[PDB]
């Protein structure tokens, strides 16, 4: 029969979206994450720096 | 986390100038302990240059 063939036609197309689309729900928890982590290293950096440049003003103050 | 970190270095900036000021003045006085016996000295090195 050609009723068949016709099943196995979707069967093909709505694995292939629903894999693609989980490698785009997977692509972008990895790069949130990522950035999310970046966005808390950045944050790291400048306060190391406030912290430096504030104690040697208040030691050439004194 | 800056909001409790700029709070925290404000209360450092503090108590480092809180104690340079114990050592200056401390250090001001040693300046005039020091001077205030050894004075007769410096006026007796003074005064023996003026007069010629």
């Amino acid at each position: 029969k050609l009723e068949a063939i016709l099943s196995q036609e979707v069967e093909a197309e709505i694995q292939a979206l629903l894999q693609e689309a989980e490698a785009k729900a997977e692509a972008v928890k990895r790069e949130a994450e990522e950035k999310a982590k970046a966005l808390l290293q950045a944050r790291e950096r400048a306060l190391e720096a406030q912290y430096r440049a504030a104690l040697r003003r208040a030691e050439s103050a004194g | 986390l800056e909001a409790q970190y700029r709070e925290r270095e404000r209360a450092e900036t503090e108590a480092l100038l809180a104690r340079y000021r114990e050592r200056a003045e401390a250090e001001a006085k040693a300046v005039r302990e020091k001077a205030m016996a050894r004075l007769d000295e410096a006026v007796a090195l003074v005064l023996k240059e003026v007069l010629p």
